[PDB]
Order: C-alpha cells, then structure tokens, then sequence
C-alpha cells in the first residue's frame, strides 16, 4: 500500500486508431498503450 | 537473463515460441521452437593499440559490427532472409574481408 | 459447405473481434490486421473443432482476401 496517491496522468491514453495501424479489435487492448502513444506520436512527427 | 516470472513462459508458449518437446534443435527435420535458457556474461573491451601498450592479455579482436531491421518481413515477429543477407555483406565489405 | 462457411466465419469473428458486417468478400487479411500468429490460433482452433484441413500454411499467406478463404473453405 503506497502513501502518495498524486501524479500527473494522460487521461487519453486507452485511444488509439487501429484501423490505420493495421490492427484489431483484440489485438489493440493487448497492446501497452505505451506503444500505441509512440505510434501516433512518430506518425504525427514524421508527417510534420 | 534469469527467468523467474512464469507469466513469460505462458505468453511466450501462447505465442508459438517455445517448444513443447525439448531443447531447441537446430537444423533438425522436427524443429517447433527454442527453449529458454539464462546466461550472464561480461567481458573486457578496449582499443587494441591501448591494449598491446598495456600489456594486457588480449585473446580476440572486433573488426566491424552493424545493427538493421527485418522491416519488410510478412509479419513483425517472422524473419526476412533479404535483410540479414544485406546486414552480412555490409559488415563484410566494412571489415575488408 | 453453407454450414461449414458460416461457422468458420463465426470463428473469424471471434479470434478477429470484428463485426461480419465488414469481414466481407472485398475484406483483406492484412488491413483486418491478422498476422501469422494470429492466423496460426484460427487455424488451430478451426481444425480441432471444424476438422477441415488447414495444415503448413496459415490463411493469411495463401489466403490474401476472404474471398480465397472462402473458396478454399467450398472445397472446389
């Protein structure tokens, strides 16, 4: 049990568009948000 | 690499990795996967003219080392042969060998 | 084969999660996003309990669409 329960947090972190990343409905979940986040991330960068 | 964690080897068995006969046995009619291992080792680098001048005891030499992605493979975890045969040939022509 | 096709299209939609309103005819393997890990569960799933004979080869490597798992599934 933690003593601190504060933080900053990405309360957009469970979106994601398979579709375009030419995943699945049951795949995505599986996947650490982590990976999709940087995904879309290098996507936007790249495109930018 | 220690395996302690029995949730890797159920994710990595649900994966079709490991095989569930045995060892790994390569080049074998019968290969379905590898088996999980562990190993630390650690070694001693350094320059080969910082070495000879140092007297230290010297029982290999790097000459060249290169790192690509098999990007163009059917699946990301299959192989491409395309990319490692061009990974090869790099480091060879690299080397001068 | 009208039997065998629409269970076989259930499995699909199962191990794909997909909603059969889009896992048509026209619908191909690659953008539904089924990799050969995947491919290798349907296959698996689909001979222990459908018995047809979907050995060495997946569905997405020969079967680049539905359409040729479904010709495949005719036994033409």
């Amino acid at each position: 049990v933690s003593g601190t329960g504060f933080g900053c947090w990405l309360h957009e972190a469970g979106e994601f568009d398979a579709a375009y990343f030419n995943m699945s409905p049951r795949e995505a979940p599986q996947v650490d948000p982590a990976q999709r986040l940087a995904l879309l991330t290098a996507t936007e960068a790249l495109e930018q | 690499n220690v395996l302690t964690n029995p949730d890797m080897t159920a994710g990595l068995d649900a994966g079709h990795f490991l095989s569930r006969s045995g060892n790994c046995k390569t080049f074998d009619d019968e290969a379905d996967g590898y088996c999980r291992g562990e190993a630390v080792v650690t070694l001693i680098l350094k320059r080969l003219p910082d070495a000879q001048a140092d007297k230290d005891p010297i029982q290999a030499s790097i000459l060249g080392i290169a790192t690509n992605h098999s990007a163009e493979a059917a699946s990301i975890t299959r192989p491409h042969a395309g990319a490692q045969q061009d990974l090869f040939q790099q480091v060879l022509t690299e080397t001068g060998l | 084969i009208g039997t065998v096709w629409r269970d076989a299209l259930k499995i699909l939609s199962e191990e794909s999660g997909l909603t059969d309103e889009e896992l048509t005819d026209d619908t191909s393997f690659a953008d539904v996003g089924v990799d050969s890990l995947m491919s290798l569960v349907i296959t698996s799933r689909l001979r222990d309990e459908l018995d047809i004979d979907f050995p060495d080869r997946a569905l997405f490597e020969e079967c680049q669409t539905i359409f040729d798992l479904r010709k495949r599934f005719s036994g033409s």
